[PDB]
């Protein structure tokens, strides 16, 4: 789910 | 309404004893690394795959300046390093990718590097891993590092655009709950993750922010036992640690690691  | 000598005071006082930090570009700026010629269309294509894939010099460029050796850490990382040594530190979440927080000998156990790191590379083509010193020589010497089984382009696991945060990332779904203080210093924590997780902390829980200016989260959605030390990172971590009395263990730390 969390990126850059 | 809490001044930075309660804050302090709740340190002092052990009644603050899990600390989670988050840190950016503004901790190193005083040890001469710039925020935000190097052949680059626009800035953020040295942090993108496919320029990556065209043309990998640029970024190999900036590992070479930001390789150890180039900067040391300054005061605001040795107060982490305090933090830590005084049992104070449960995480420290760093934007920052020039590895000083390590250098600074806060332990890997204590640190999240959510953009990355230039300790280790991985091959680009075939995912092996590889120490970052294997490639080393290749970046000093202007060599693209190759991967000795495919030749795939091998790339320090900086975290680019579009890549998911590292997998120890996933440490603040259990940090931010367990957080008694939350420390920020020299970011704004602008953009999404980073923006939410100053929300994951528990009401009760203090939130200090060190900053040029109070912008973020903690201007656009306050909570009343926020704490804001404007102006210079480096005044603002010095005044705390002067409220701190931790003025001769500082100038001990910094001199066994520094020389003076
Ligand atoms: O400046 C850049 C350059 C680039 O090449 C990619 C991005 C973002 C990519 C991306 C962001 C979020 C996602 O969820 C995803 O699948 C991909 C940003
Ligand atoms: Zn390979």
């Amino acid at each position: 789910r969390h990126k850059k | 309404k809490l001044s930075l000598q309660d804050v302090a005071e709740l340190i002092r006082a052990r009644a603050c004893q899990r600390v989670v930090v988050m840190v950016g570009a503004g901790i190193s700026t005083p040890s001469g690394i710039p925020d935000f010629q190097y052949d680059l269309p626009y800035p953020e294509a040295i942090f993108e795959l496919p320029f990556f894939f065209h043309n990998p010099k640029p970024f190999f460029t900036l590992a070479k300046e930001l390789y150890p050796g180039n900067y040391k850490p300054n005061v605001t990382h040795y107060f982490l390093r305090l933090l830590h040594d005084k049992g104070l530190l449960l995480r420290l979440y760093t934007q920052n990718i020039d590895g000083l927080e390590r250098v600074s000998g806060i332990p890997a156990s204590k640190l999240v590097e959510a953009h990355g790191t230039f300790a280790s590379a991985t091959c680009t083509v075939c995912q092996r891993p590889f120490p970052g010193e294997d490639i080393r020589a290749d970046v000093m010497a202007d060599r693209v590092p190759r991967c000795p089984v495919c030749t795939g382009v091998v790339k320090p696991d900086i975290v680019f655009f579009g890549e998911p945060l590292p997998q120890r990332f996933l440490l603040h779904v259990v940090d931010f709950p367990m957080a008694d203080l939350l420390l920020i210093l020299g970011t704004s924590l602008e953009v999404e993750p980073f923006a939410s997780l100053t929300e994951a902390v528990r009401s009760s829980v203090p939130r200090l922010l060190i900053n040029r200016d109070l912008v973020g989260p903690l201007a656009w959605h306050p909570r009343s036992r926020d704490v804001a030390q404007l102006g210079d990172v480096v005044h603002g971590v010095e005044s705390l640690v002067e409220l701190l009395g931790w003025t001769e263990e500082m100038r001990d730390l910094v001199q066994r690691e520094t020389g003076k």
